[PDB]
C-alpha cells in the first residue's frame, strides 16, 4: 500500500505572531487605502494635465513631497510595510519596526482594522492523503485543479481511498470516464462523470478498474474571513512582487506557487485556525504593496 | 480637511455640473480660447491650411505638422525658448512652441 | 529512524551500489600500485610478504 | 501597568528603584506554561481557537523555586506587567528594590552562572515585540555589569544580529548616558489610532489590550498626575529636577 | 540525447516595425484613455435616464455625434486602431495608415505618463530546453503551468537537465513525489518537495530514479515594464477579442494562447529586448480595443 | 583537482550594523561637506591677509572659536566622526556615540542623505575559483590586475576552469601568448590573444597546452551604487590614513590593501547586498576624515 | 629564434570615419560642458533644498521639463551621445544620428571644439618586438608596467633585442638584479638597475646571464594632443561604463582593458596619426557620457 499527497500541503513553516494587534491592523488598512490613491493619482494627473494631484497624494503617503533628483520611495511608511511583511512570512524574521512609528502612520487616516467583516474563496483543492492498494501507481499533479492519474495493473478491481482533509466546504471531481464513487461504508452507484461532496463527509472510496488509465479532476472551494477591502488579483500580484525582491528570503521557510496555497497549506497545519488571521493581514499588506511598488518602482 | 474629502455618495448636482464644465475647459480648449502649441515660420514657407472656410492666408491646420516639404519641424519647449540666444536665426526656419497655454 | 529507512531504501539520497563498487575498484588499484611500488625498492619476495595478494576480501 | 507606561530609559530605571521585589513576584497560583490549549474567543469563532501559554502573557504562571525563575519573573513583570509565583524567598529581598536585585553585590543573590541563551529561551524571545526586547535587553545589560560579564553580554549580541540593531545603548554605572538615550520603551499609553473595546484572539494580544485600555482608565482618572495643573502640590523630595540622579550613579 | 521545449517557445515571429515613435505611443495612451472614459460613460448612462455621458464620450471619441439610425462604428479612432493593432502583431502587415492622421488623434488629449513608468508580472514559464538520456522519456505540457513528466526504464538513475533561460526571475518547481535537484556540477541535496530558483543560477540537473514517473510542476514571474494605465485583465480580454474578429490572420505568423505567452516568446529570442518594447505597446492597444468594444458592439 | 582562489576575497569580516539609519546618513554628509568648506577656507585665508574664513570655518565644524596655543583638533564632530569610522569596519567595535549627538551635528548643514544617488566603478577582479587537472599548476598573483600563471608538465593539454562569479559586470581576458577560452559545452575558438567575458555567462573553458607557461591577465569591473558626493581617489586615501591612524585595529578583522578589495569582498559573501550599503556610508566618512585631517592635521 | 609581442598591441581594429567636422567636435565639446553642468547642479540643488537647480540643467541638455511619472534619460542630446560613441569604436558601426540634429545640439554652447588646446601623458608600455635566441624562454605580462621575464638555459650568456617602437618618448628600465643593456654595436656598461632610454635611438641589446632569471620592469611615457577639458579620471570611469553598458559589441573588434591601451594600440597603427585624432574625440565623448550617467543613472 502506498499513499500520496499534495505537493503544497508539506511541512507549512510557522508564521510570525507581531503585528497582529488592532494598531498594527489600522497601520495595514492606512497603507492599502493610501496606497490605492497614489495609483488613482496617475489617471488625475492625466486629466489635469499637471503633477499636482500626484504630489499631493505621495506627501500623504510618505510625510515628504517628491523631488526630482532623488528616485521616490516611500519613505517610512514604505519601510514600515516592507519590514512587516518580512515578519509575517515566517516567526525567524525580526520585528524591527517600532511600536509608536506604527502608531503614527496609523492615525494618518480613519479606518477600522477589523479583518471579520467579509469572506472570499480559496480554490487550492487539498488532498491530504490517497491510499492506494499493490499493483496500482497514483500520482496527483497540480494546485487549483489536482490531476490524479490511477493505472490498476493487478487481475481485479482495486479500491482507492481520498481524503481531502475537514475543512474545504465543497469538492467537485470530474473524470476522463464515468467511474463509481461512494462514501465508507456505502453502497456504490452507477458510473457517473462527476460528483459533489462534502469533506467533512468523510473518506471516499473510487472503485478502479483494470485497463486504461482513469484521470480525475478535483476543483474545491473554500471560505474564509477576509476584510472588506480584501482583492484576491491585487493580493496574488503582490505575493509575486515581493517573491520576486526577497521580502521572503529566509532560512528555514516553505516557498508557494500562489497566495491561494500558502493561506489553505497553512490552514490545514496541526492548528491552522491560528495562522489564518495572520495570512489574511499578510494579504492585505501584499495588496498595499503591489499598488505601492508599481506606482513607484525602485 | 480641504484635500483630504471624500467625496459623499449623494453629491449635489451643482458640484457634477461644475466638475463637467471644468473637465470641458481642460479637455476641448479650443472652444473657449486657448491652445497647447503654435507655429511660427517665415512667410516664403507654404504649408497646407485648413482652406474650409475660405479664409486668405488661414492662419488655422487641421493639424500641426511634424514634416513640412519632407523636413522635420523643430519642437521647442517654452522654458528652452525663453532661455534660447540666437532666437533670430532659430526664427529664420520653423519651431513649434509647446509647454505652454 | 524514517530517515535512517530512507536512506537504506530504494529512494536513498544516495545510490550505494555506485559507492561500494567504486570502493572497490579504487581499492585494487592502490594494492596494485603499492605492491609494484614496492616491488621496485625492494625484491620480489620482500614485497610479497608485506603486501599477500590472496587477502583481498 | 505603571510599569509598561514608562517611554524612557530615565523613567524606567527610576521606577525600578523605587518599586520593591514583591511587586515582581505574585502570590496567585497560576496554571503551567508551554501549555497547548484550547480558548475560547466568540466574538470570532464558534469553535475554540488553540494556543500556547508561555511566561510573557500577563497572568501569573507558576515558576521555579531558583535564581533562574527570580530573573525570570523580574523581566517578565518589566516586559509584561505580571510575574510568576515563587513563595518563601524571604522578607530580606523582598524588601529591595527590583534595580538593586539586577546591579547590586549587597543583596546577596548571586546570579553570575545565568546564561542569557536559555534566559532568552525560556522567556519566549521569538514572540516579543521591539518595545519587549530593548526591556529584556536593559536587564541583561544591567545584570551583566553587576557580575563583571560585559564581555560575554558582547559576544551574545553579536551572535544575535537584530539584538544588537535594537539594543539601548547606556553604561549602568553612568547617568549621563540614562540621561542622553532616547529610546522610546513605552507599551501601553494613550493612542494615536482609534482604540476599541473589543478582543484578540491570541492570550499575549488580549492581555495587552486589557492593559492599554486599563491604562486609558487610569489616565482619566484621579490618581494620575497632570503636571501642569498641580506641579505646585507635589512634595519636594519627588518633583522633577535635572540635578536628579539614581542612587549610585 | 533528446530535447524537449515548450510549444509557445518556437519560432517568435518578427514584431511590426511602425508606429512605435513618440508620437504615436502618445496616440496609443489617449485612445486608452478616451476608450476608458466610454465605458465608464456607458455604464452610468444605463444606470441612469439620460444619455448625456455616452454622447458627449462618443462625440470626442469618434469626432461626430451618435445616431439611432447610423450604428455607431467608433469613428476615425476606431479604425486607426484597428489597423496598427494589425501592424504590431506581424511584420507583413499593411501598415498604411497616414502619420499624419495618427498625430491628429493623438491631439485629442495629453497623458501625464510614459510606457516605461511601472512594471507588469507575467506568468508563462519559459523551459528553453530539457535534456535527456537515451531511455527516459520526457513530455512538457502547459503554458501558466508546466508540467514535465520523465519515466526511467534504464538500468539506473538517470541525470535531466533543465534550462529556464535567463529572463525569467524565479520559477517554483514542485514535484508530485520527493525529488533530488541542484546546478551543474554541485552535489546533490536531500529529497524535498518544493524548490525555488533564480535562472540565471545555470542549469539545473534532477536525479530521476527508476521506476513509478515523476512529474514536477513549474510557475515562474517575469518582470516587463509597462506604463501605469496596464491591466492585464483587460489586455487578456482584449487578446482574444483582436483574434476572434481577425486581426491576427497574416500569412507567415504564430499563434498564440493567451498574451502572456505572446510577450514572453518574443523575450526569449534573439533581439527580444528590443521587441517587448512593441509588445508593450501592442497590449496598451488592446486594452483600447476592449474597452472600445464592449461600448460598441459591431 | 587543484583549486585556486584570490587571497582577497578570503573570510569577509562582518560589518558593524550601527548608525546606519536616515539620521547617522545625513551626519557623514554633512560632514563631508563641512570638512570640504574647511579646505577651501584654509586655502583662501592663506592666499589672503585675513584669518576670518578660516575662523568661521573651523567654528561652525568644531563648535569653538581657533586659539593660538591650542591644537586645533575638530572638536565633538571630529570625535563622532573617528568613532563612527570604527563603528562601521568591525562588528567587535563598541558603538560609543550617543544618538543626540549625531542628530545635533547633522543640523550643522543641509543635504540629503541619499546614499544610492549615482554609481562608481571598482577595479577589483574576483576570481573565486581555479579548478586544474592533477598534472597542471596554477598560481593568482594580484588584486587589481589579477595575473594567473598557468604551467603544464602532464602528457596532453589540460582544461582548466575559471569562475569569475555572478556579481562582476565584464572581465578581459589578455594572455602572453595566443589562447583558446570558450563556455562549458562550446566549441573552442581559434587561439586569440583578448577575450571579453561576462562573468554571468558560466564557468570558462581554457585549453592548456604542453610547453611554456601561459600567464592571463584578468581585469573586471563593478558598478555599485553611491551618493553623487563620492570620490574615489579621496576615498583611497582615506582608507590609507585610518589605518595608519589604527581606527581598524580591533581583534578578528580581515585586512585589505585598498578600499577597492574591502567592497568587492563583502559584496561577494552571503548578504553582500546588505553589507554593500554600510561600506558605501563608511566610504563616505573615510572621504569626511581625508578632507579634516589634512586640514587639521594632529600627532 | 623567438618573438614575443605585447598583448594589447595585435591588430588593432578601424576605427569610425564620421562625426570627425567641426560641427561634431563641437557637439562633443557642448555635450561634455553640459554633462558637467547637471553634475554641479544636482551637488546645488541638494545644498539648498530645491531642486530649481537641477531641472534647468536638466532642460538644457534633454529639451524637456522632467515630470514626475516620466523617466529621466538624458532626452535627445543622450541618444546622440551614445549613437556617436557607437560609430567612433569600430567602422562597421551604422552611424545613424544625423547631421541637422548634430548642429542643433552644437547651438546649445558657444565652446569651441579644439582639440589640440593641450596635452596629456599616457602610461601603456609598447612594446613591439622581444627578439631572443634558441634554448631561451621570454614572457611579457602586464601593460601600464611590462614585466619581461627571461629565462637563459643555454651554456653561454644571450643576447636579447627589445623593440619599443619609435611613438612613445621615454621608457624606464628597473631590474631584479643588475643587468647590462646596450645600443646596437655600442659597448656594454657595467651592470646597472635602472635605465633610461629614447625608443627613437633603435633596438637595445641586452646580456642574459646563465645564473638565474632576470625580470626586466618596463614603465614608458607618451604624449598626446587632447582638448583642454580631458580629465583621465573621468574618462576612464567612462570607458568602462560604455563597455558594460554594450556599446562596443559590434563584431569584429578588439578589446581592451583601459582606455590608455587603446589609445596607444591604434597610434602604433599604420595610420596611427589620423587614428589618434578620432580617439581623441572620443575620449571626451566618453567623458561627457560618465558625467551624464552619473547624474541620470538608468
Amino acid at each position: 500500500a502506498n499513499r500520496a499527497t499534495s505537493a503544497f500541503l508539506d511541512n507549512p513553516h510557522p508564521v510570525g505572531v507581531n503585528y497582529v494587534d488592532e494598531g498594527s491592523r489600522q497601520f495595514v488598512a492606512v497603507a492599502e487605502l493610501l496606497a490605492s490613491k497614489l495609483i488613482d493619482s496617475s489617471r488625475e494627473s492625466d486629466e489635469s494635465n499637471s503633477d499636482v494631484p500626484f504630489v499631493q497624494a505621495y506627501s500623504k503617503f510618505a510625510d515628504d513631497n517628491p523631488r526630482h533628483l532623488r528616485v521616490k520611495t516611500g519613505g517610512k511608511m514604505a519601510n514600515a510595510l516592507t519590514n512587516v511583511i518580512r515578519s509575517y512570512y515566517s516567526i525567524n524574521a525580526p520585528a524591527i519596526v517600532p511600536q509608536v512609528e506604527i502608531d503614527r502612520l496609523a492615525s494618518k487616516a480613519t479606518v477600522s482594522g477589523d479583518m471579520y467583516n467579509s469572506y472570499a474563496i480559496f480554490n487550492s483543492v487539498p488532498i491530504v492523503e490517497v491510499l492506494s492498494p499493490a499493483r496500482t501507481t497514483v500520482s496527483i499533479v497540480g494546485s487549483d485543479r489536482a490531476d490524479v492519474t490511477m493505472l490498476n495493473t493487478g487481475a481485479g478491481a482495486a479500491n482507492i481511498t481520498f481524503n481531502f482533509g475537514q475543512i474545504a466546504e465543497t469538492v467537485i471531481l470530474k473524470g476522463s470516464v464515468p467511474f463509481q464513487l461512494a462514501r465508507l461504508n456505502q453502497p456504490m452507484p452507477a458510473a457517473r462523470f462527476t460528483y459533489k461532496l462534502r469533506p467533512l463527509d468523510g473518506p471516499f472510496i473510487v472503485v478502479l478498474p483494470v485497463g486504461n488509465p482513469l484521470v480525475i479532476s478535483a476543483t474545491a472551494a473554500t471560505r474564509i474571513q477576509v476584510p472588506l477591502a480584501f482583492n484576491k488579483a491585487l493580493v496574488e500580484s503582490g505575493f509575486q512582487t515581493a517573491m520576486n525582491d526577497g521580502l521572503f528570503d529566509i532560512q528555514n521557510v516553505n516557498y508557494y506557487s500562489s497566495f491561494d496555497e500558502f493561506i489553505i497549506s497553512q490552514y490545514h497545519a496541526q492548528d491552522g485556525i491560528n495562522r489564518v488571521s495572520t495570512c489574511v493581514i499578510l494579504g492585505l499588506a501584499l495588496q498595499a504593496y503591489d499598488q505601492m511598488r508599481r506606482a513607484l518602482p525602485v | 480637511k480641504l484635500v483630504g474629502h471624500n467625496y459623499p455618495v449623494y453629491v449635489e448636482p451643482v458640484v457634477n455640473i461644475m466638475n463637467f464644465i471644468s473637465a470641458r475647459f481642460v479637455a476641448d480648449s479650443s472652444y473657449f480660447g486657448y491652445t497647447n502649441e503654435i507655429m511660427i515660420m517665415p512667410n516664403h514657407i507654404n504649408v497646407p491650411v485648413d482652406d474650409r472656410f475660405g479664409f486668405r492666408d488661414s492662419p488655422f491646420c487641421t493639424s500641426l505638422p511634424r514634416t513640412i516639404m519632407g523636413n522635420d519641424v523643430r519642437r521647442i519647449s517654452y522654458n528652452v525658448f525663453s532661455m534660447m540666444e540666437d532666437i533670430d536665426d532659430v526664427i529664420s526656419e520653423g519651431f513649434i512652441l509647446y509647454d505652454a497655454y | 529512524h524514517k530517515y535512517h529507512h530512507l536512506l537504506t531504501s530504494q529512494n536513498s539520497p544516495i545510490d550505494w551500489n555506485y559507492h561500494d563498487e567504486e570502493m572497490h575498484k579504487w581499492l585494487d588499484s592502490r594494492k596494485t600500485t603499492n605492491y609494484d611500488a614496492m616491488q621496485k625498492k625492494d625484491g620480489t619476495v620482500i614485497a610479497d610478504i608485506h603486501i599477500p595478494k590472496v587477502f583481498n576480501d | 501597568m505603571d510599569v509598561l507606561s514608562k517611554g524612557s530609559l530615565k523613567e524606567l530605571l527610576a521606577h525600578l528603584e523605587k518599586t520593591p521585589l514583591e511587586e515582581a513576584i505574585s502570590y496567585r497560583i497560576g496554571t503551567v506554561p508551554y501549555q497547548n490549549v484550547l480558548i475560547s474567543r466568540n466574538e470570532y469563532y464558534n469553535q475554540l481557537y488553540p494556543d500556547t501559554t508561555s511566561l510573557i502573557d500577563g497572568v501569573s504562571r507558576e515558576g521555579q523555586r531558583n535564581v533562574n525563575g527570580l530573573i525570570m519573573s523580574i523581566i517578565s513583570y518589566v516586559v509584561s506587567g505580571s510575574g510568576h509565583y515563587i513563595p518563601n524567598i524571604g522578607f530580606m529581598l523582598l524588601r529591595r528594590s527590583i534595580l538593586d536585585i539586577l546591579t547590586k553585590h549587597d543583596t546577596g543573590l548571586v546570579t553570575n552562572n545565568l546564561n542569557y541563551g536559555i534566559i532568552a529561551r525560556n522567556l519566549t524571545v521569538s514572540k516579543m515585540n521591539c518595545e519587549q526586547r530593548k526591556r529584556m535587553l536593559i536587564c541583561f545589560k544591567l545584570l551583566a555589569y553587576k557580575d563583571g560579564n560585559q564581555n560575554d553580554y558582547e559576544i551574545y549580541l553579536n551572535q544575535n544580529i537584530p539584538l544588537k540593531q535594537i539594543a539601548p545603548n547606556f553604561i549602568p554605572g553612568d547617568m549621563r548616558t540614562v540621561i542622553h538615550n532616547q529610546d522610546q520603551l513605552a507599551i501601553v499609553g494613550i493612542p494615536a489610532y482609534r482604540l476599541t473595546q473589543s478582543t484578540e484572539l491570541s492570550i499575549r494580544d488580549d492581555n495587552a489590550k486589557s492593559y492599554k485600555l486599563g491604562y486609558v482608565d487610569w489616565y482619566n482618572s484621579n490618581s494620575f498626575l497632570r503636571e501642569r495643573s498641580e506641579f505646585n502640590l507635589i512634595r519636594l523630595k519627588d518633583r522633577d529636577t535635572k540635578y536628579g540622579k539614581l542612587n549610585g550613579w
